[PDB]
């Protein structure tokens, strides 16, 4: 079988310390990062929701995402259910992105980009506007990370 | 030149720090760390000395009823309050500032709390 972890890499150039493994950085930099030439990898996923009568309330968290990534989702109901309304949290639950209802106001949509080096997300859905006991509203939700193209994927969910 | 100041903050009732004639061409510098509690770091500067209790209160009024976005309303009212601030510039939720002081005179430091939520079972700022 193939094997998973975490790794240390150490490179050398004419420093034949390096093969005693403890080589300590020195000079000036000879070697780069190979996946930052080219576009990144997009990962999307859909989840079907329903909120009951006594779970109008429901969250969810997301993977940690690396700095300059970045984050879009959209809601979109089965049929004649109300619009539930949709915002951006961390862990903690300090606001960072709310929901815009689209001109066609058939679905609400959120974008947000990372700035810190490790970024932890909630996403937030309530319908809990009053106290209507609506019964079996159901809803579909699309996610994904370094994916623009949410609007019209096209492919089935891809990645992790 | 750097100074250090302590203090408490109870229920979103800030603290007004003056600053007495400033000279056109200095840079001010705003550090604002937890120390104890909950309590969620904001910093301004302002020339004349207002209570934004006021302003900041119908912020507040706002949320409490609605979606009204307040990372939206929050940005407006302080744009409109202050020359200058900061939520969470620095490690974790405290702020940092950098101020060039604009034109010859004095101005007043505002330290206090913003409006957050922190729960995850409903929405509460």
């Amino acid at each position: 079988t193939y094997t998973t972890g975490s790794f240390q890499l150490i490179l050398g150039l004419n420093a034949p310390q390096v093969i005693s493994g403890e080589g300590e950085p020195e000079g000036e930099v000879f070697a780069s990062l190979a996946s930052l030439e080219i576009k990144p990898e997009a990962h999307v996923q859909e989840l079907e929701i329903r909120l009951d009568k006594d779970t109008r309330y429901l969250t969810q968290h997301t993977r940690n995402l690396q700095p300059g990534d970045t984050f879009h989702a959209l809601v979109e109901p089965i049929g004649e259910a109300p619009l539930p309304r949709l915002r951006l949290t961390d862990s903690g639950g300090k606001p960072l992105a709310f929901g815009l209802i689209d001109q066609p106001g058939e679905s609400v949509e959120l974008n947000y980009t990372c700035d810190q080096d490790i970024c932890e997300l909630v996403v937030h859905v309530d319908g809990t506007d009053g106290q209507k006991d609506s019964g079996e509203a159901v809803y579909r939700l699309l996610v994904g990370i370094n994916a623009p193209n949410l609007r019209e994927s096209g492919q089935t969910p891809v990645g992790s | 030149r750097v100074q250090h100041f302590t203090g408490y903050i109870e229920d979103g009732r800030g603290i007004f720090y003056s600053l007495p004639d400033m000279k056109q061409g200095d840079i001010i510098y705003a550090s604002m760390q937890n120390t104890g509690g909950n309590l969620d770091p904001l910093v301004g500067i302002m020339a004349e000395e207002i209570d934004p209790a006021v302003s900041l209160g119908q912020v507040l009024e706002k949320a409490l009823a609605s979606e009204n976005d307040l990372i939206s309303e929050l940005t407006a009212v302080a744009d409109r309050i202050f020359l200058g601030w900061d939520d969470d510039g620095g490690k974790g939720y405290s702020a940092s500032l950098e101020f060039t002081i604009p034109r010859d005179g004095t101005y007043h430091i505002f330290a206090g709390s913003t409006i957050t939520n922190q729960r995850l079972d409903k929405f509460q700022p």
